[PDB]
RNA sequence: AUAAACGCUGAAAGCAUCUAAGCGUGAAGCCCCCCUCAAGAUGAGAUUUCCCAUUUCUUCGGAAAGUAAGAUCCCUGAAAG
RNA sequence: UGGCACCUCGAUGUCGGCUCGUCGCAUCCUGGGGCUGUAGUCGGUCCCAAGGGUUGGGCUGUUCGCCCAUUAAAGCGGCACG
């Protein structure tokens, strides 16, 4: 079980060796630095902490700092933790390249989905939308909201409100291409966010 | 004209340590429910907290007679529609005693503000250490 | 498997017992088998 | 009152109703208030009337 | 309790000991250990085992017969031990063993695998006969009741697999004309 | 882990019996596994790192007034609204 | 389908459809099983089971129904006939 962190680049496509045209979603993977380590003896738990993308020191404070100290690194923009590894590798202040995976590899894709504002019930829902003509007056109605004996709405009555910006998952994923030298995966399919987003890569659970 | 009425922080307060090895859980929460209150003291006053704190150790071997621990249930719900759950006595005597002693305690404690500061001093472990020797509890028998 | 409030020996080999707090009956053919 | 009696004779190996009983079966004629009163703030004469009401039945 | 008032003659050769309730017999087949109730009592001395009843009521009747018969099973087990027979019938009816795995092809697309546990042991005297063996009652019988739900007898041809002590209720396919 | 069901061992009731003590198979169902929220979970949890023990008054309680680490007011904005 | 006349006449909007559902189980499909007048194929009946699923048109204001063509299946009821 793997892991590593990346920014989303783009989407484009490749050809296969048959002569296939298959598409691609391109994460740029450069800066990965073992943090921490948490064990059950201390933590409860066992997992590793990664920090990926290099910041200014003007950016960061005297706890970021103290804490990426401990192993000999210049402060990162994002840290995530991993659970389900093996922590008889990853060394305090190792380095993690894109060289975990190879292609072919199953992976598991996480990421915060792309921001709608307010919306109504037939886009954030799938609603179904009144007549448009022969004499409606219900368009884009949220529907009945309910019945008259409770004397009042029950919970999951499905309304307007904010949309996007949540997390996702997307599972079985597969792993087009690894290139070294530029720090860069491609993944076949797409993935949750808006271009420069975080995406974390993980080896698939099932 | 002339009657004692206790103050806040006036009656010493002590610390007991009860096993449940065997009893009923319902013989075991009547006693305990009563310490809690604190009435077993002639000091007891009704709107002030006069009682003592209760350590139960060994709520695992707590005791069901009849068919109780398939057919008693104990059910939740959640305020979503369908949302009922359910879950019998045995398993939980296996998997959470304390949650199941302190349901069958918070059942007979009275309903008000001070019942809810009283539910605050039972403590229940499920084996036969607590955390609590610094507070030198002592032995009560039922 | 007849289930029905009335069960009773329907031959000469039935037999009547009662299993988990359910009275029934057995035989060897496979016809007369009853559970209350 | 009857509360606060009942576990000041509680500490002495009775209940209410026996010592109630006891205590009419002597002849003593004090209320609930004065002995509750008593319980609280001079348990001595408490326990003196308990063995005299003990003594009784 | 007729069956709870025998006497239980040991065997030479197998050691019977008492832990409280548990109980522990030893010999030159195996070693068995169970818990019973405290309620009722056993002796011991060289080569007699009495279980007692305290009272003359229904579950303590009940359980004093228990009790012997299970200390008799087990002293028999580890002593001289326990068999169950197996036959198959049916064309195509195949049993076989590669080492410690019976295998079964018994008209299925694929063939049906099995491994004894702990103190039980298959045998294959020919290809459609099969012996289970052990030194425990209750496993024997389990084993051998699997092994045959594989494939139980049928009333139209006769075709499964069966102990030799079986009576197959017989039917006919066709009838009326 | 179970339902209906099928069995093993087994007495009460020298036999027999799936049951009484004790075991085993056994469902799209139950509890998990999978995805998301979640410590106001007033029972407010855990880990790593940073700053430190200032000055005035008070009759103790305590009050106020400059700060540290750190944040904001204000301003340029969008991947957010 | 009825009986009664207990709340409402200083007002408790009344059929069908649309939008949105939620619950019961006396289960329409799918899952497990016993009996069969169970050879096989295709079925019948009963027991367990409410997790999910359960169509588009012609005629009629219609609910219902008949018909056309499908489907694993085209369930029955409660919620002021929601
Ligand atoms: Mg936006
Ligand atoms: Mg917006
Ligand atoms: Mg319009
Ligand atoms: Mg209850
Ligand atoms: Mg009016
Ligand atoms: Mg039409
Ligand atoms: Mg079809
Ligand atoms: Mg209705
Ligand atoms: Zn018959």
């Amino acid at each position: 079980t793997k892991g590593i962190l990346g920014r989303k680049v783009g989407m484009t496509q490749v050809f296969t060796e048959n002569g296939e045209l298959i598409p691609v979603t391109v994460i740029e993977a450069a800066q990965n630095v073992v943090l921490q380590k948490k064990t059950v003896e201390t933590d409860g738990y066992e997992a590793v902490q990664i920090g990926f993308e290099d910041k200014r020191a003007k950016l960061s404070n005297k706890p970021e700092q103290g804490h990426v100290a401990k192993a000999d690194t210049t402060p990162k923009r994002f840290i995530r933790e991993f659970r389900d590894v093996n922590l008889d590798e990853y060394e305090i202040g190792a380095e993690v390249k894109v060289d975990v995976f190879a292609e072919g590899d199953i992976i598991d894709a996480t990421g915060v989905s792309k921001g709608k504002g307010f919306q109504g019930v037939i886009k954030r829902h799938g609603q179904s939308r009144g007549p448009m003509a022969h004499g409606s007056r219900y368009h884009r109605r949220p529907g009945s909201m309910g019945p008259v004996a409770p004397n009042r709405v029950f919970k999951n009555k499905l309304l307007p409100g904010r949309m996007g910006g949540e997390q996702i998952t997307i599972q079985n994923l597969e792993i087009v291409k690894v290139d070294v030298e530029k720090n860069v995966l491609l993944v076949k399919g797409n993935v949750p966010g808006a271009k420069k987003a975080l995406v974390q890569i993980k080896t698939a659970t099932k | 004209r002339t009657t004692y009425m206790a103050k806040p922080g006036e009656v010493e307060r002590k610390w007991y340590v009860i096993d449940a090895t065997g009893v009923s859980l319902g013989r075991l929460s009547s006693e305990v429910a009563s310490i809690l209150r604190g009435k077993n003291k002639p000091q007891f006053t009704p709107h002030i907290d006069t009682g003592d704190f209760v350590i139960i150790i060994n709520a695992g071997k707590i005791g069901l007679t009849g068919k109780k621990a398939t057919d008693k249930i104990y059910y939740r719900h959640s305020q979503y529609p369908g949302g009922l759950k359910s879950r019998t006595a045995g398993e939980m005597r296996t998997n959470n005693p304390e949650k199941l002693l302190e349901l069958s305690i918070k059942g007979m404690l009275p309903k008000n503000s001070l019942g809810r500061q009283l539910f605050k001093k039972l403590h229940v472990y499920g084996g036969s250490e607590h955390e609590h020797a610094a507070q030198k509890p002592e032995v009560y028998e039922l | 498997m007849k289930v029905r409030p009335s069960v009773k020996p329907m031959c000469e080999k039935c037999k009547v017992i009662r299993r988990k707090g359910k009275v029934m009956v057995i035989c060897e053919n496979p016809k007369h088998k009853q559970k209350q | 009152w009857i509360a606060r009696i009942n576990a000041a004779a509680r500490m002495q190996d009775l209940s209410y109703s026996k010592l109630m009983h006891g205590l009419k079966l002597a002849g003593i004629d004090i209320n609930r208030k004065m002995l509750a009163d008593l319980a609280v703030n001079d348990i001595a004469s408490f326990n003196t009337l308990a063995d005299s009401a003990k003594k009784a039945l | 309790s007729r069956i709870g008032k025998k006497t239980i003659v040991i065997p030479a050769g197998v050691t019977v000991t008492l832990n409280g309730s548990t109980a522990t017999v030893k010999g030159p087949k195996g070693e068995l250990v169970k818990e019973f109730n405290p309620e009722i009592t056993i002796n011991i001395e060289g080569n007699e085992i009495n279980v007692s009843r305290p009272t003359d009521n229904k579950n303590h009747r009940a359980l004093h017969g228990t009790t012997r018969a299970i200390l008799n099973n087990m002293v028999v087990g580890v002593s001289e031990g326990y068999e169950k027979k197996l036959e198959l019938i049916g064309v195509g009816y195949r049993a076989q063993k590669q080492g410690d795995k019976l295998v079964l092809n018994v008209g299925y697309s694929h063939p049906v695998e099995f491994v004894a546990p702990k103190g039980v042991e298959i045998e294959v005297p020919a290809n459609t006969q099969v012996i289970v063996k052990g030194y425990n009652k209750e496993h024997v019988g389990e084993l051998a009741a699997n092994i045959r739900a594989v494939r139980p007898p049928e009333p139209y041809k006769g075709k499964g697999i069966r102990y030799e002590g079986e009576h197959v209720r017989r039917k006919e396919g066709k009838t009326g004309k």
